[PDB]
């Protein structure tokens, strides 16, 4: 007569799941635009660097 | 005494001495010989140019990269090459020096066989070794776990090593590196209407390579994009002008190595191929595997070439393993630093092979465990 | 009987909430490089016409 704590617990299990889930998920979203951020200032340095010696 | 650590590889000789920190001569490992007749007499023109000063002869010579495969094809061009290297690039006399040479995992036999003979013979070493590739890139990267991928000009192998023990029964090495694609990017850029052919211009192509192409994070979406935009094309100025301008290309060319299906070979991926070099290995120390995978090798080299390999090996692996990849920012060297700083040890000191002993065992000294 | 499965669970439920704590501060951390990353390109990018125009 002591599983009230069994479903709390489970269910405390399944939400921290989804928690998890949304959490992971739209970590690496926010990482997918962060390493673009990184090809695109690791592009823009080339190419001002060069239009630079160009202009020089 | 000093040490010599030679790294011979396809595409890029790159020597120097035991104990520093970086390669100091570093080279194009190809032979040129001129393909007309010349006709200023009092040139002195000699016959065969090799390294950088080929590379810069190019436009009258017929290069020939004397490794096809991680294994030695013509060796008098290879013979050529060591002279050069050790008169020329270190300009020091090999008579006093153990030399360290390396060599992929899984080659003929005969290959390191001629090599030792060689090395005692022309050169007359006082001793030498043969390592493997991958451990040294290993050493250079601080760990003592973890499956290295080295991919360099020619071939691309995975070995797993655990505690500094190796698993051979898991070796696995596929004969797809720079070269092809370099070639594959040469036929491809047909399409466009530019047209390399010469041996010459096949190293323009390598420059382009180099320089523009990239990895995809996602196949489809970029060729969709690519596609819809123009925000992908980069332009590129050839040796005479006239600039050239490349979009889908950029990451088609890359793109090789996750789908050897673009050039007709049948193998799997470098990702799926890596899943299964782990596979191979037992149970308990896969997890390990998992969290140091170590990249080497120029071809690993590509912008974003990381991050799509994570994607595709988490998407193999188990969704609780932690999947990670160390690439350094100067792996393309990590095989001559490991080399370096095995060499400088003194437990290493005892492992050369003597040429007192050569001369006691022969040739076949090598194989046996003088390794 | 079932209270060691529920001893299991709670177990469970601690690290699956830390794994939310990691998560979280993971996507924080993206967030604080996305600001930076984008401070640095857009510092550097919108300048190439100026040496373009220039060297023009
Ligand atoms: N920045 C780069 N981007 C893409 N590929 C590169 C880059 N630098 C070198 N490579 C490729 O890697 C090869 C050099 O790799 P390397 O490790 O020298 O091979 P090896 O070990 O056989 O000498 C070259 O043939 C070149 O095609």
């Amino acid at each position: 007569a002591l599983q009230k704590k069994l479903k709390g617990t489970e269910d405390e299990v399944e939400k921290y799941s989804e928690s998890v889930k949304d959490a992971q998920e739209k970590l690496e979203q926010a990482e997918k635009k962060a390493t673009d951020a990184e090809a695109d200032v690791a592009s823009l340095n080339r190419r001002i660097q060069l239009v630079e010696e160009e202009l020089d | 005494t000093t040490a010599l650590v030679c790294d011979n590889g396809s595409g890029l000789v790159k020597a120097g001495f035991a104990g520093d920190d970086a390669p100091r001569a570093v080279f194009p490992s190809i032979v040129g010989r001129p393909r007309h007749q010349g006709v200023m007499v009092g040139m002195g023109q000699k016959d065969s140019y090799v390294g950088d000063e080929a590379q810069s002869k190019r436009g009258i010579l017929t290069l020939k990269y004397p490794i096809e495969h991680g294994i030695i094809t013509n060796w008098d061009d290879m013979e050529k090459i060591w002279h050069h290297t050790f008169y020329n690039e270190l300009r020091v006399a090999p008579e006093e020096h153990p030399t360290l040479l390396t060599e992929a995992p899984l080659n003929p036999k005969a290959n390191r066989e001629k090599m030792t003979q060689i090395m005692f013979e022309t050169f007359n070493v006082p001793a030498m070794y043969v390592a493997i590739q991958a451990v040294l890139s290993l050493y250079a990267s601080g760990r003592t776990t973890g499956i290295v991928l080295d991919s360099g000009d020619g071939v691309t192998h995975n070995v797993p090593i655990y505690e500094g023990y190796a698993l051979p029964h898991a070796i696995m090495r596929l004969d797809l590196a720079g070269r092809d694609l370099t070639d594959y990017l040469m036929k491809i850029l047909t399409e466009r209407g530019y047209s390399f052919v010469t041996t010459a211009e096949r190293e323009i192509v390598r420059d382009i390579k180099e320089k523009l192409c990239y990895v995809a994070l996602d196949f489809e979406n970029e060729m969709a994009t690519a596609a819809s935009s123009s925000s992908l094309e980069k332009s590129y100025e050839l040796p005479d002008g006239q600039v050239i301008t490349i979009g889908n290309e950029r990451f088609r060319c890359p793109e090789t190595l996750f789908q050897p299906s673009f050039i007709g070979m049948e193998s799997a991926g470098i990702h799926e191929t890596t899943y299964n070099s782990i596979m191979k290995c037992d149970i308990d120390i896969r997890k390990d595997l998992y969290a140091n995978n170590v990249m080497s090798g120029g071809t690993t080299m590509y912008p974003g070439i990381a991050d799509r390999m994570q994607k595709e090996i988490t998407a193999l692996a188990p969704s609780t393993m932690k999947i990670k990849i160390i690439a350094p920012p100067e792996r393309k060297y990590s095989v001559w630093i490991g080399g370096s700083i095995l060499a400088s040890l003194s437990t290493f000191q005892q492992m050369w092979i003597t040429k007192q002993e050569y001369d006691e065992a022969g040739p076949s000294i090598v194989h046996r465990k003088c390794f």
